[PDB]
RNA sequence: GCGGGGUGGAGCAGCCUGGUAGCUCGUCGGGCUCAUAACCCGAAGGUCGUCGGUUCAAAUCCGGCCCCCGCAACCA
RNA sequence: AAAAAUG
RNA sequence: CCGAGGGUAGGGCCCGUGACUGGGGCGAAGUCGUAACAAGGUAGCUGUACCGGAAGGUGCGGCUGGAU
RNA sequence: UGGGAGAGGGUGGUGGAAUUCCCGGAGUAGCGGUGAAAUGCGCAGAUACCGGGAGGAACGCCGAUGGCGAAGGCAGCCACCUGGUCCACCCGUGACGCUGAGGCGCGAAAGCGUGGGGAGCAAACCGGAUUAGAUACCCGGGUAGUCCACGCCCUAAACG
RNA sequence: CGAUGUCGGCUCGUCGCAUCCUGGGGCUGAAGAAGGUCCCAAGGGUUGGGCUGUUCGCCCAUUAAAGCGGCACGCGAGCUG
RNA sequence: GAAUGCCGGCAUGAGUAACGAUAAAGAGGGUGAGAAUCCCUCUCGCCGUAAGCCCAAGGGUUCCUACGCAAUGGUCGUCAGCGUAGGGUUAGGCGGGACCUAAGGUGAAGCCGAAAGGCGUAGCCGAAGGGCAGCCGGUUAAUAUUCCGGCCCUUCCCGCAGGUGCGAUGGGGGGACGCUCUAGGCUAGGGGGACCGGAGCCAUGGACGAGCCCGGCCAGAAGCGCAGGGUGGGAGGUAGGCAAAUCCGCCUCCCAACAAGCUCUGCGUGGUGGGGAAGCCCGGGUGACAACCCCCCGAAGCCAGGGAGCCAAGAAAAGCCUCUAAGCACAACCUGCGGGAACCCGUACCGCAAACCGACACAGGUGGGCGGGUGCAAGAGCACUCAGGCGCGCGGGAGAACCCUCGCCAAGGAACUCUGCAAGUUGGCCCCGUAACUUCGGGAGAAGGGGUGCUCCCUGGGGUGAUGAGCCCCGGGGAGCCGCAGUGAACAGGCUCUGGCGACUGUUUACCAAAAACACAGCUCUCUGCGAACUCGUAAGAGGAGGUAUAGGGAGCGACGCUUGCCCGGUGCCGGAAGGUCAAGGGGAGGGGUGCAAGCCCCGAACCGAAGCCCCGGUGAACGGCGGCCGUAACUAUAACGGUCCUAAGGUAGCGAAAUUCCUUGUCGGGUAAGUUCCGACCUGCACGAAAAGCGUAACGACCGGAGCGCUGUCUCGGCGAGGGACCCGGUGAAAUUGAACUGGCCGUGAAGAUGCGGCCUACCCGUGGCAGGACGAAAAGACCCCGUGGAGCUUUACUGCAGCC
RNA sequence: GAGCUAGCCCUGGCCAGGGUGAAGCUGGGGUGAGACCCAGUGGAGGCCCGAACCGGUGGGGGAUGCAAACCCCUCGGAUGA
RNA sequence: UGGUUCGUGGAGCCAUGGGGGAAUCUGGGCGGACCACCGCCUAAGGCUAAGUACUCCGGGUGACCGAUAGCGCACCAGUAC
């Protein structure tokens, strides 16, 4: 339900922002937050490893529970749904009957004040998390442990989800948001349903400002630089690439497969990503 | 206009200071070179 | 200044490796039609831009001249 | 289950 | 004070006009094709859409004002 | 008031047949196609036949000169929400009606916007044949579209 | 080439005669007026705009005429750029 | 004797330029050997969101006093930031440390690396962040929130009394936070007062006045009051907060809920203590028993952790509180009272500058706070001015040219010129009114007009208060007065029409380019399933990311609208268990060396053998590419058609003498009296063209063209005037350059442009102010050009390598 | 050697005054219900005018300068990248 | 792969990162591929003075310098700057 703006300023013409409908709580839980260290694309060496990042608004990291087998069979009420600046998805506050409170990523259609629980015997209901082998085939699921007891690694982005296409031995077969077909071990926990805020991709930024607010510094094309800086650079006037389009380090950027060939995970990949 | 030298007593003593010197094999050699030359001051002075 | 070309009426192979000029259309004569085209059967026409040389022999190899395209003519 | 223009 | 009117400024409508351009109308006998009237030799038409030297061809859907 | 019929509409769910693709087995010199061919496909193992999988679309027989709606239009099956309409009884209100310039809404197909989806078919396109030519009719491929959601476009041989 | 600043314009001029004007003539297919061609002559004069960086040139409006060239394509230790 | 040689010295220019802002000076009186420059007084000018005052950084005795003037000061010098000597910086409460943490750094554990060393959880360091107890007044030549005076406050130790399960580096709470707007109530600060206190004053026509002028406060414990912040209370259950736990969290019940209460601030009052002017008299004394009150304006500051709204979603740790564990309950903690203790370092001075950064007493640069009054709509804007601080460390004359900066101008009004460069015009507020086109906001302050001062009368409402007066804040109508002109000075847009480019605000070549370049949202391709891909690193380790395909890297295009055609032959990438090729290695037909020999040793064919390559296909929002000649229509002209050679395929839409058009000022039209530019068209596009995007587009632009109005010294075409220089005298006194000089013109000659040679002419010796033709004038061993088997940056299907990858 | 310059991280500070008036909200109208319209309140914005502050467009002066990048007039952004 | 004069050369010997991996004297290495003969020497543990190298320091001596020379410094120098 994205909102628009009258074009009273030429940047505000196309700008769009999220409705914030589902958000019930304006401030996070103090006990579950810790400071997010802003890297600026620079590692411990101090060198820039990822270009053109930094300068965004300040953020406090909100701890998420990606391992709901932590608290098996202990139900919890959906206390509230809050906004997390650290990821695309909204998050939901859980007040366990155990008293302990935790954040989990907010799936679509999760309504405040409803029981959620984790365990092999948990009812198939939006928000409950089960090991894959005990989840009916074909259901929508997210927050999938890639391997057992290593934390949810898949389907965490806004609106994403994974489907179940069948079982084979200990493993179950998932359709990942990329379309890839991946054998995942049955004991891997996962949260049923799809991730909330599915209108995230329709947010039109509007102006360069919101690129900076999010911490994404300006990205300067290659053909605008010089020979010393980039392969495409140089040339009198404007000029095409005159060579296979290549990254600043030389490896071509037009359909060059980079995944390591002999990677052992190849055995567990059924079908390369779609489209 | 703003020139090159904008003195700072903390920066000076942490950058060219004696304890800064001893921490790097180069800086150690810096002192060893100056002592052999016989300079009266092995490190820029500052009052703190 | 450098490069390529000129051959039946048109457009092109043959020139590189000398001896024999070929392909499509067109033109002509004759067939089908009421008649035209289409289609079928036959036929005619080129001394190879020009001149000179080499050679037993020049469209063909080598020189000069004419013309037709094409490229270059930069540092000041 | 229709090869083929025009005067 | 009002005031014919004169001056300055900005608008409204109408008419004439213009390099050029758009199709259109007619003009005894030009050029190229043959789409329609016979099942016109691919049934025709139509709304729309894309394409084509041109009439028109094709796609989705519709009418019979289509023959056998 | 009491009952009947119907592809009338909207949401959710669901079944089998077939096509295409992927994997497995088995098998070998062609398959495909046309008026007849050729492009295409096939020893790098196709077609034909078996088993398994994924996915989209459309609902065979019933089925009709049939039924429903104001029109455009609507067809597998299950449920839920809901409009229109006919018969019966003669109960109730007592002319409360008919048409309807504007106005508002619905409105096949194609088309458009943003996302989704994409098997089959298929404008534009490429190629093969026919031909004087063939930017066609026919064959081989093939993208938008056709499909879902929301929002536009509102045209017609929307015709009885 | 251990530097001779390179177009054009402005400013300031000065010189040459193969004279555009004015002055003095010969001839004329010179009736007059007005021209045509050559000869003598450099004292003075030789306009203002449009376009273009322009020189040059074209065009508008005049004019007795709207001359051609030299002086490092005069002149940047004078300027513009 | 030369090397634009090296070091040093002294000349030349030259008594010439300059003396570092045009804010400005004059006189008198001291002192002194000497005075425009030192001191005192009066007069004058300049800043006053400073050029004033207070902090921080930096500087390091420059502060105060006395005695001095050789040098430092752009002159002088008695003076000074200079020289000599003496003196000067006082803290439990200000700042920092004995507290805490952030980036980052260091780093028991642990990991890595030939060595050196590189990482790294905890821990530790790390501050202008958090936490923390002092305000006013006096006093010194110089220090003060530091000494002193008054009134307050903190911690530590010991002792006592009261209360309680005391106890921590362990649990929890709190600390604890963004941006924009903002209520209420105070304070700072400000304005007026016929009220209060005051030394005086009556001028020159008037005024003994409700006159003039000065001043009318500061801090302050408990208590009190006003204004706010914060926090619900009890009981039960508990499996969570890595032990425990009454605490916290979670559930259930009970009472309370804009409250109240309890708690914390802010302000007012408050015992009391200080301050307290003009003027006059010689920093002090009086003024003075000083007075110390009322009204209004009023914050961005305080209450504060207030309130609402919003997307980008907004530090950590300690102090503080609570919970309990060992331990221990003779204790220990908390509260109160009493007595005792309370350490280190900084305090001077400058501090928008003469003491800092700029080689200088340099027109530049330097973070935070206060920054008064009146008027102009407001304001930190402009002008004037208080407190306070200065006239910028050479002057005095003269009144030429010329330059700077500024003012005015007849008639003409872009004729100037590459261009209206520059300078004019316009200018603030109120009101009327306002076009195409558009993405409906805009364009728009479009354009274009009118009003604007002062006085008398009448009159609406608001704030404060009380509802009124007073003071204050917004207006309305009428009647009049003066001037050339009423935002009467200063600050304060010229406008319009039409093109190219780019969507837009933005960014850059610090120091000649601010653009049409970059960036930007937005589109497409493409890579990556997680120990991701990519990057940095030898590695360990990081970033990516405590992210997970609605995410992340890479590439091009660059809002939005309408669109993006054809070619996969070559190159790139992607796909393809066949075949071909293929190194090590396996294999060992078969030969060789040698030994008498068992043996030892070497060569060695077919065949088995990965990637890669060949080969088959795919692929354009991947690199790229998108034809020639010839004929033909009932005038001509041109070809809708046709013929033909070739290519992987032959440029579609749209545009087009363009930021691209050579021939070119193509041709026609517009505009102009005249238009190589500009605008509209035509199309034979030398050589546009569809994501190095194609065509357009409202708005935007210190971008770049063309036009018009308005106004002008731009120009015809110059003139006058002002000030700072230039000139003269006194003081101080450089420079690059320079073979030496006694350095004229012409006509020739000469290495081909002569003061220097020949001939001829002219010309007494030496300067001062000016002008720039020459000395091939100065400056820089030409940067264009070639030369060197000179160098460097960059490119690829140049050569050979290396990382990396297979 | 990052005390100049460039980028980022941590923690603080700064931006007078005025103008325009998005969404939302309340009221009214409207319809079967809605969309929607009107006035009020509201105070959004890489919005407008313009000091500080950050810049450095055009012109002039300066050129052994006050200055190895300054001065004057003018000009851009100034709640945001 | 390194070392040696030895740059793959007929390339041993010494040393060694990888692989495979003996024997204890009838064992084992070398004499420049390799074979036989003939000789030499006993690897995979360690220590060892003197002879040799240098001159901050002390002295002696110069067909060494004599204040631009001689160390950068004869002097309050690695100072002033
Ligand atoms: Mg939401
Ligand atoms: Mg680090
Ligand atoms: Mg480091
Ligand atoms: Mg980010
Ligand atoms: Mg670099
Ligand atoms: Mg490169
Ligand atoms: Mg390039
Ligand atoms: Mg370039
Ligand atoms: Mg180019
Ligand atoms: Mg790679
Ligand atoms: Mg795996
Ligand atoms: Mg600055
Ligand atoms: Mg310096
Ligand atoms: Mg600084
Ligand atoms: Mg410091
Ligand atoms: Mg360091
Ligand atoms: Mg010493
Ligand atoms: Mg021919
Ligand atoms: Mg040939
Ligand atoms: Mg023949
Ligand atoms: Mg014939
Ligand atoms: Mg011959
Ligand atoms: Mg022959
Ligand atoms: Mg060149
Ligand atoms: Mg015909
Ligand atoms: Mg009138
Ligand atoms: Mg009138
Ligand atoms: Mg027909
Ligand atoms: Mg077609
Ligand atoms: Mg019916
Ligand atoms: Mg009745
Ligand atoms: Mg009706
Ligand atoms: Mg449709
Ligand atoms: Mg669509
Ligand atoms: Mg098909
Ligand atoms: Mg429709
Ligand atoms: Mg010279
Ligand atoms: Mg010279
Ligand atoms: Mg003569
Ligand atoms: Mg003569
Ligand atoms: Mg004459
Ligand atoms: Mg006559
Ligand atoms: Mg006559
Ligand atoms: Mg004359
Ligand atoms: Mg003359
Ligand atoms: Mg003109
Ligand atoms: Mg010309
Ligand atoms: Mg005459
Ligand atoms: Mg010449
Ligand atoms: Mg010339
Ligand atoms: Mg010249
Ligand atoms: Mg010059
Ligand atoms: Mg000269
Ligand atoms: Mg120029
Ligand atoms: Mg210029
Ligand atoms: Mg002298
Ligand atoms: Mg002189
Ligand atoms: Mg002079
Ligand atoms: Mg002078
Ligand atoms: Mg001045
Ligand atoms: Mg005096
Ligand atoms: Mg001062
Ligand atoms: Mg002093
Ligand atoms: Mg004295
Ligand atoms: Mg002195
Ligand atoms: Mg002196
Ligand atoms: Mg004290
Ligand atoms: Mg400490
Ligand atoms: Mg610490
Ligand atoms: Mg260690
Ligand atoms: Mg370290
Ligand atoms: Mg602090
Ligand atoms: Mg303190
Ligand atoms: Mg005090
Ligand atoms: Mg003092
Ligand atoms: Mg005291
Ligand atoms: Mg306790
Ligand atoms: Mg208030
Ligand atoms: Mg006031
Ligand atoms: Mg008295
Ligand atoms: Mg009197
Ligand atoms: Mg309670
Ligand atoms: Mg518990
Ligand atoms: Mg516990
Ligand atoms: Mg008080
Ligand atoms: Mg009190
Ligand atoms: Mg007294
Ligand atoms: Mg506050
Ligand atoms: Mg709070
Ligand atoms: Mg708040
Ligand atoms: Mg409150
Ligand atoms: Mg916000
Ligand atoms: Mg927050
Ligand atoms: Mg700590
Ligand atoms: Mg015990
Ligand atoms: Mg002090
Ligand atoms: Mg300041
Ligand atoms: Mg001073
Ligand atoms: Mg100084
Ligand atoms: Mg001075
Ligand atoms: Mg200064
Ligand atoms: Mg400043
Ligand atoms: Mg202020
Ligand atoms: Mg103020
Ligand atoms: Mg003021
Ligand atoms: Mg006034
Ligand atoms: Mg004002
Ligand atoms: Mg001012
Ligand atoms: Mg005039
Ligand atoms: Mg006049
Ligand atoms: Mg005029
Ligand atoms: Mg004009
Ligand atoms: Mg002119
Ligand atoms: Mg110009
Ligand atoms: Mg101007
Ligand atoms: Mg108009
Ligand atoms: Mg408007
Ligand atoms: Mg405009
Ligand atoms: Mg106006
Ligand atoms: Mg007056
Ligand atoms: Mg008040
Ligand atoms: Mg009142
Ligand atoms: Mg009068
Ligand atoms: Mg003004
Ligand atoms: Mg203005
Ligand atoms: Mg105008
Ligand atoms: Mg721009
Ligand atoms: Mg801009
Ligand atoms: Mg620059
Ligand atoms: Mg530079
Ligand atoms: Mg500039
Ligand atoms: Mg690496
Ligand atoms: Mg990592
Ligand atoms: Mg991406
Ligand atoms: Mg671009
Ligand atoms: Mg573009
Ligand atoms: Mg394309
Ligand atoms: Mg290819
Ligand atoms: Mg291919
Ligand atoms: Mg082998
Ligand atoms: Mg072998
Ligand atoms: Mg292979
Ligand atoms: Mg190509
Ligand atoms: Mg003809
Ligand atoms: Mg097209
Ligand atoms: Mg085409
Ligand atoms: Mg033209
Ligand atoms: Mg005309
Ligand atoms: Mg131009
Ligand atoms: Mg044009
Ligand atoms: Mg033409
Ligand atoms: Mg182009
Ligand atoms: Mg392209
Ligand atoms: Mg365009
Ligand atoms: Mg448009
Ligand atoms: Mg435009
Ligand atoms: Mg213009
Ligand atoms: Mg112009
Ligand atoms: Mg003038
Ligand atoms: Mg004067
Ligand atoms: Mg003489
Ligand atoms: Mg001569
Ligand atoms: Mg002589
Ligand atoms: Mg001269
Ligand atoms: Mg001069
Ligand atoms: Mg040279
Ligand atoms: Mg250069
Ligand atoms: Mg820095
Ligand atoms: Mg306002
Ligand atoms: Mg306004
Ligand atoms: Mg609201
Ligand atoms: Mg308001
Ligand atoms: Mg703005
Ligand atoms: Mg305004
Ligand atoms: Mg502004
Ligand atoms: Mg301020
Ligand atoms: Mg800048
Ligand atoms: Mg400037
Ligand atoms: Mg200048
Ligand atoms: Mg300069
Ligand atoms: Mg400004
Ligand atoms: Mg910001
Ligand atoms: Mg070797
Ligand atoms: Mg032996
Ligand atoms: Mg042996
Ligand atoms: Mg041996
Ligand atoms: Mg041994
Ligand atoms: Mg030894
Ligand atoms: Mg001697
Ligand atoms: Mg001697
Ligand atoms: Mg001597
Ligand atoms: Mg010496
Ligand atoms: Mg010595
Ligand atoms: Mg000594
Ligand atoms: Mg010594």
């Amino acid at each position: 339900a994205v909102k628009k703006f009258k074009p009273y300023t030429p940047s505000r013409r196309f700008m769009t922002v999220a409705d914030f409908s589902e958000i019930t709580k304006t401030e996070p839980e103090k006990s579950l937050v810790k400071p997010l260290k802003k890297t600026g694309g620079r590692n411990n060496q101090g060198r820039i490893t990822v270009r053109f990042r930094g300068g965004g608004h300040k953020r406090l990291y909100r701890i998420i529970d990606f391992k709901r087998w932590d608290k098996v069979g202990i139900p919890a009420k959906v206390a509230a749904i809050e906004y997390d600046p650290n990821r695309s998805a909204r998050i939901a506050l859980l007040h366990y009957v155990d008293g302990e409170k935790r954040y989990i990523i907010a799936p679509d259609g999760l309504q405040v004040g409803q029981q959620v629980v984790a365990g092999p015997d948990a009812p198939i209901q939006v928000g409950n998390a089960l090991p894959l082998r005990f989840i009916p085939v074909g259901t929508v699921v997210h927050a999938v442990e890639l391997e057992p007891k290593k934390g949810a690694k898949l389907a965490r982005a806004a609106g994403t989800s994974a489907q179940i296409q069948g079982r084979e031995g200990d493993y179950v077969i998932l359709r990942l948001p990329s379309g890839e077909l991946r054998k995942v071990h049955g004991e891997c926990y996962a949260t049923v349903g799809a991730v909330g805020n599915a209108d995230h991709k329709n947010i039109v930024l509007g102006k360069a400002g919101r690129s900076r607010w999010l911490g994404r510094r300006p990205h300067v094309r290659g053909a605008a630089m010089n020979p010393v800086d980039h392969p495409h650079g140089g040339g009198e006037g404007r000029a095409p690439r005159g060579r296979p389009p290549a990254s600043p380090w030389g490896w071509q950027t037009k359909g060059l497969k980079t995944r390591k060939r002999r990677k052992p995970s190849s055995r567990f990949i059924i079908a390369r990503r779609k489209k | 206009m703003k020139r090159t030298w904008q003195p700072n007593r903390r920066k000076r003593a942490k950058t060219h200071g004696f304890r800064a010197r001893m921490r790097t094999p180069g800086g150690r050699k810096v002192l060893k070179r100056r002592r052999q030359k016989g300079r009266w001051r092995l490190t820029p002075a500052v009052r703190k």
